[PDB]
């Protein structure tokens, strides 16, 4: 069991004890998808209004 | 009225416990996938312990211990004994063992290779024929004890129940499974002493009934023939071996402070040599029972493993 | 401010709507003058879901009263809380609808609908955040049924993204005005399947039975039945009307109670129907007994898809869960397993007038199919001989619209059966 | 010094935020008016607490925080609660109507229309930062806002601050507290969408916290206030190293470095002890050994699971109070010999310890008693995967019959995002399967 990297200060202390060693989407793509979903809504609403007519 | 489900349809013993639970009128069964249960009797493979103990207002209980396969797969058993401090390398009741891949140990296996006849399953005298089976390798026990008359080998099966509190219960009744056929030396019938190459090729249950001899009978034989008892010559070692194995794995499988609880039934298998020394063959996580016992035992389970946790409206020795 | 606009139509719709307002106005501490004299602010914190404020700080129901003849509304007006309503909010014709769905939907009702939509628009436009609409009506007459469904269509057209909710009284031979009730109800259910998000099915058969085999009323009046309906309606709206650990609103309700868009017809339950307060275990048992259901289907003939239950009064939240959980884990045959955690429980501290403990249940059960079968069988018994149809063909309808309405109800039934067996 | 910005989203995010900031103010000695007597550099500074607070010429200390909810009622209690003076009105952002427990409505429909305003109000905070490390995002998995809006915001923060670190505190759904049957759906959805955008996420299963409040504070029916105060103790322990002088976990990059070798497996299990009732008349103050030991009981984990049956990838101990290294190593010694603590082969069996001599602060009239020493352990075990398997199974139960899906489709989402989300989680379960188990 070894202690390593000890650091002290007025608030407390830090250290590391060892027991054994070892053997992005763009803005445009977002806008696309967020608008291909507005369209689906709009479409659904347009179907509704057609049927109501 | 307590509740439970069944996820191994074709499990002899638990089939019987299900059946016995309804006969009390206090237990209702549910469908396999209904999570609102008090008691699971889970599957043999990939039991989802991850989904137990997250149902509000239910105490839940299952008939298996997560991590018990450590003791029930031979590779893991060997590894567990060689590696566990509380077991030492050679603890003296386990056959000399090596685990080799299709660890492995091949090299250190050969250093202690200078009676050099073995067995590698999961029997040969020469290394090649078995090693070319492309498992575990053990030292086959050349000089076993024989029952008389018949020069007949045998193994012992003992049944262990472990409850949610980690009490260790050894069933009063054990069974001898004999190769009631004379015993040669290097002819391949008596060598595999069990109902695993005799229920097909092998004159079935000759010298004794269905190859199965019981405890009263065997104790009398041990008295008459050897001037000893079963308790002295054999059971102390057995009790010691069971304690040592289960107590070894206790802190890794125990459900003392878990959100669900476990119990499980094991079948320990032993061999006695001619010096009246007991050896551990293997540990079975889902054992069958023996026809005339699947009753006293199956009810014992209910009494101690279940109604202990779920009280209603001895055949075991504590270890 | 999640306002609700309430609409009540026809004789039944206005009779029960009126009782409803009597009950909740009393729970909120408003008197027949719209003046507040309550003792808490739990009464006032969400008072605006149902009530608009006045110049003198009075409270006035966000309610619109509709009928094709004036009788009932004259009664409502001359009743106990009659003067609370906005008088501009009484909208009525003179001729009636003759228990005829066609007159309410197509002829007589068409002529009144726009003035109703005018009062609706006037009430919506001053809403900080309108949740949706609540309609009280029966399905067996002409006004509440034909005109009520017509109204729901128009409202959906003008406010397609608001929630539409009905309390819908289903007819029964036991307590019946005319023989054409099955026709009117089968035509109305068809509209309700397409155009509502939530419908509370209030069966008059059940209300009669609870009144007769339980309340021990030997000759049950519409007032008796409406007293059950009043209690159920008050219970079912407790979580909207009061502050709790839940924020209840109509949309969240619909999201959590309706897994398939067409299966939004709910069986309500109530307990109790007295100086000894009930204990939590009794509430729980009673609520879930068929005898406390108001739709006249037996819940053991089907399975619960979802359930919402409130307990009213000061009691043991722990004992509630214990009991709730208990009745599930005693009856798992009658809840679906493929919807985890499908029973939800809440507690309000304020109980209703005259009880220190009560419990109200909203169930989406597949057993409701029994109700639709009952109606279908009756519809078909006449329609197969085209009996009574001239009353509708004379207002312009064709048999075709009937055959379709029949078909869509039987499909609804098949749908409920499919999920009872999954 | 290097700033951190906290973003609270939805009821859970906001309410937990209230708990945490209240705590922060009690710990650093800041008053409800934003005044901090002990801050002698009036109107500026770059002490450690300045990571979470900026200052104004009049000596007011102001949270580097943004609260966001699609409905106003929760954030209104902040707008006019005990700490109304702390915040700039523009840090509190509210919509008209909420997401109705619908991920799709929070993400696509309503999100789209508040997102630019949110990013903007956040930019106004980043602009006051000389060297911003990144973000701390608090939210529920189960709400419509907490799931949908959060994943949208996390998608955009990656674009506008591609260099910054992002950490989550997420509320995982439990039936004994939950508000909706569709929480599994929202959970999977938000996890899938948010996964490649977050660096370290601390899950808190509400079930576990509820149980802890019951079992240790002897509260019959724990409230949000109870749960939240406890969760805030944990968050405080975790964030204490950014706001105080120390040498472990000093920036958000260090959380990733120390706890997350694989980018996808970034959910460290938190364990905390001790939790002690304020109405416990007689209380025997516990020891280093005892509390460190308690870090290996499931009953103290933020997510119930059984680490004996997984492998570790990292372990961090964080003590607060009367603790010195000697007692720590002694406790580790004894524990190593009683417990089964397996690390993976390609990582060191060991512990990164950090200590702060100031003991835990508690809310006066709270339900937590004051203790002399406390610890929070952050480990990365494969065992937490159990919590994915639970969630996924619930999802599978509902999605097989397509129950509730129409509410999502109705908002613009396609049924395909469900099978995609779920496939991603199937992949995640598999990854944990490799790292932790042997074929
Ligand atoms: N621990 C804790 N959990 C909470 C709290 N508030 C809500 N939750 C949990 O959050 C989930 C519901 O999410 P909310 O945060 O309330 O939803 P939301 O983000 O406001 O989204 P909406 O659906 O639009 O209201 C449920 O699992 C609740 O149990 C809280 O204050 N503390
Ligand atoms: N429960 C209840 N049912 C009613 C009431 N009034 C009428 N009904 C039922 O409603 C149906 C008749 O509809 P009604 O409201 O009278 O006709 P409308 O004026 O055309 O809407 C029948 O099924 C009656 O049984 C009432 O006050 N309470
Ligand atoms: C799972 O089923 C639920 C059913 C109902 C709710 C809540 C939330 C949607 C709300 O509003 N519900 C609600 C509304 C209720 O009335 C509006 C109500 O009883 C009257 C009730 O009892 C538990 C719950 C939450 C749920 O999780
Ligand atoms: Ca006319
Ligand atoms: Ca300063
Ligand atoms: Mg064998
Ligand atoms: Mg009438």
């Amino acid at each position: 069991m070894e202690v390593i990297e000890l650091n002290k200060c007025t608030s407390g202390q830090s250290f590391e004890v060892i027991l054994k060693p070892p053997s992005d989407p763009s803005l445009e793509e977002i806008q696309k998808k967020l608008e291909a979903a507005e369209e689906r809504r709009k479409y659904q609403e347009a179907e509704l209004l057609k049927h109501l007519a | 009225m307590y509740t439970f489900v069944v996820r191994d349809e074709n499990s002899s013993v638990y089939a019987e416990v299900s059946r016995l639970l309804l006969a009390t009128g206090q237990w209702k069964r549910l469908r396999k996938d209904n999570p609102r249960f008090n008691l699971m009797l889970g599957e043999r493979n990939r039991l989802p312990f991850g989904r137990l103990g997250h149902e509000p207002g239910l105490v839940q209980l299952v008939n298996y211990y997560r991590g018990a396969d450590k003791l029930c797969r031979k590779a893991s058993l060997v590894k567990l004994i060689k590696t566990s401090p509380e077991l030492s390398e050679s603890c003296t009741w386990f056959p000399e063992s090596y685990v080799i891949y299709p660890t492995d140990e091949r090299e250190v296996f050969l250093a202690a290779y200078n009676g050099n006849v073995w067995i590698a399953k999961s029997i040969s005298s020469e290394a090649s024929e078995l090693l070319d089976f492309i498992h575990v390798i053990q030292k086959y026990l050349e000089k076993p004890l024989l029952l008389e008359p018949g020069h007949r080998k045998f193994d012992i099966r003992s049944w262990v129940l472990v409850d949610h509190l980690y009490n260790i219960y050894l069933y009063r009744e054990g069974v001898l499974r004999t190769s009631s056929e004379p015993y040669n030396s290097a002819d391949k019938t008596c060598h595999l002493t069990n109902h695993c190459i005799q229920k097909e090729y092998s004159n079935y249950g000759r010298y004794e009934e269905g190859n199965e001899m019981f405890f009263e009978e065997f104790n009398q034989y041990l008295m008459d023939a050897l001037n000893t008892t079963l308790e002295n010559s054999i059971l102390l070692q057995i009790k010691h071996i069971i304690r040592s194995c289960l107590m070894c794995i206790e802190p890794a499988i125990s459900t003392k402070h878990l959100h669900y609880q476990s119990f499980q039934l094991f079948g320990f298998d032993f061999m006695v040599d001619e010096e009246l020394k007991v050896w551990l063959i293997e540990v079975n996580g889902a054992p069958a029972c023996a026809q005339k016992l699947y009753a006293e035992l199956c009810q014992g389970i209910v009494d101690v493993a279940i109604s202990s946790v779920f009280p209603l409206a001895s055949i075991f020795i504590k270890l | 401010m999640r306002e609700i606009v309430h609409i009540q139509a026809g004789q039944c719709g206005n009779q029960i709507g009126a009782k409803f307002w009597e009950v909740i106005s009393d729970e909120h501490g408003i008197d027949p003058t719209g003046s507040y004299h309550g003792d808490s602010d739990l009464q006032l914190e969400r008072i605006n879901v149902y009530y608009n404020e006045a110049t003198g700080n009075k409270y006035v129901p966000r309610a619109i009263l509709v009928d094709l003849e004036p009788g009932t509304m004259d009664s409502v007006r001359s009743g106990p809380f009659g003067q609370i309503f906005r008088p501009d909010n009484f909208v009525f014709g003179q001729s009636g609808a003759g228990n005829n769905w066609a007159k309410g939907h197509y002829t007589e009702g068409a002529e009144l609908v726009d003035s109703v939509l005018d009062v609706v628009r006037k009430e919506s436009e001053s809403c900080d955040c309108l949740q949706g609409f609540q309609l009280t009506h029966s399905l067996g007459g002409g006004t509440g049924s034909g005109m009520g469904t017509l109204l729901i269509s128009k409202i959906r057209e003008e406010y397609p993204d608001r929630i539409m909710n009905t309390f819908s009284v289903m007819p029964s031979p036991k307590v019946s005005d005319t023989v054409v009730e099955p026709y009117n109800a089968t035509l109305s259910v068809h509209q309700l399947v397409e155009n509502t998000d939530e419908t509370y099915c209030i069966d008059n058969e059940a209300l009669y039975d609870i009144c007769f085999r339980t309340l021990k009323l030997t000759t049950p009046t519409y007032g008796d039945l409406n007293h059950l309906v009043s209690a159920t309606m008050s219970g079912v709206t407790t979580c909207l009307r009061f502050p709790g650990q839940l924020n209840a609103d109509l949309r969240k309700l619909a999201v959590n109670m309706v897994p398939f868009p067409r299966l939004h017809f709910f069986m309500p339950g109530f307990a109790p129907l007295q100086y000894r307060a009930l204990t939590v275990p009794e509430l729980t048992q009673q609520m879930f007994d068929s005898k406390n259901m108001m739709a006249a289907c037996d819940p053991r003939h089907g399975r619960y898809l979802t359930v919402a239950a409130i307990f009213r009064g000061r009691m043991s939240m722990k004992e509630v869960d214990e009991q709730m959980l208990n009745v599930q884990n005693k009856n798992s045959s009658y809840f679906v397993e493929w919807i985890p955690n499908n029973v939800k429980t809440a507690v309000c501290d304020i109980p209703p007038r005259g009880l220190k403990m009560s419990a109200t249940f909203i169930g989406n059960s597949t057993a409701i199919q029994e109700l639709f079968k009952r109606i279908s069988e009756q519809f078909t018994a006449m329609f197969r001989r085209k009996a009574f149809l001239h009353w509708y063909t004379g207002e312009g309808m064709d048999e075709m619209e009937f055959t379709e309405a029949e078909s869509n109800m039987n499909d609804l039934v098949s749908e409920y059966q499919q999920y009872q067996d999954a | 010094m290097r700033e951190c910005i906290s973003i609270h989203v939805g009821q859970a995010g906001v309410q937990i935020g209230n708990a945490c900031w209240e705590l922060y103010c009690l710990e650093h000695g800041i008053q409800p008016d934003g005044q901090m007597p002990s801050d002698k550099t009036i109107g500026g500074g770059d002490d450690s607490f300045n990571t979470f607070f900026s200052e104004t010429g009049a000596g007011k200390h102001v949270p580097r925080a943004v609260f966001v909810d699609l409905e106003p009622t929760v954030i209104d209690e902040v707008r006019t609660g005990t700490y109304r003076q702390l915040f700039h009105p523009e840090q509190l952002i509210t919509g008209k109507e909420d997401a109705a427990n619908n991920y799709a409505r929070g993400h696509y429909t309503i999100g789209k229309e508040i997102i630019d305003l949110v990013l903007d109000r956040i930019r106004k905070l980043a602009d006051q930062c000389t060297g911003l490390q990144g973000f701390l995002v608090f939210h529920s998995f189960g709400g419509g806002t907490g799931s949908g809006f959060t994943s949208l915001l996390m998608e955009r923060l990656s674009v506008d601050y591609g260099k910054k670190s992002k950490l989550e505190f997420s509320i995982y759904p439990a039936p004994q507290v939950s508000t909706a049957v569709v929480e599994p759906y929202n959970s999977i959805l938000t996890t899938h969408t948010t996964l490649e955008h977050s660096d370290c996420a601390f899950m808190v299963d509400n079930e576990a916290i509820y149980d802890i409040c019951r079992r240790n504070l002897d509260i019959e029916r724990p409230t949000y206030t109870n749960l939240n105060r406890l969760i805030s103790q944990i968050v405080s322990s975790i964030t204490a190293s950014l706001r105080f002088d120390g040498a472990l976990n000093v920036d958000l990059t260090e959380f990733q470095t120390n706890l997350v070798p694989y980018p996808r497996i970034h959910f460290p299990l938190a364990t905390y002890a001790p939790v002690i009732s304020a109405e416990k008349a007689y209380h025997e103050q516990l020891s280093v050994a005892e509390i460190t030991n308690a870090c290996f009981e499931p009953a103290n984990q933020m997510v119930k699971c059984d680490p004996r049956h997984g492998k570790y990838m990292a372990c961090c101990l964080l003590y607060r109070g009367d603790v010195v290294p000697k007692d720590v190593n002694a406790a580790i010694a004894t524990i190593k010999t009683k417990r089964s603590i397996q690390f993976v082969d390609w990582c060191p069996t060991g512990f990164k310890v950090g200590i702060n001599y100031q003991p835990p602060t508690v809310v006066p009239g709270g339900d937590l008693a004051k203790v002399q020493r406390a610890v929070c352990m952050l480990s990365n075990t494969t065992a937490i995967a159990e919590a994915w398997a639970r969630l996924d199974h619930k999802f599978d139960l509902m999605y097989a019959k397509r129950a509730f899906v129409h509410w999502y489709v109705g908002e613009g989402m396609e049924e395909g995002e469900f099978s995609e989300a779920r496939e991603d989680m199937a992949a995640l379960e598999k990854d944990y399967e490799e790292v932790g188990v042997d074929s």
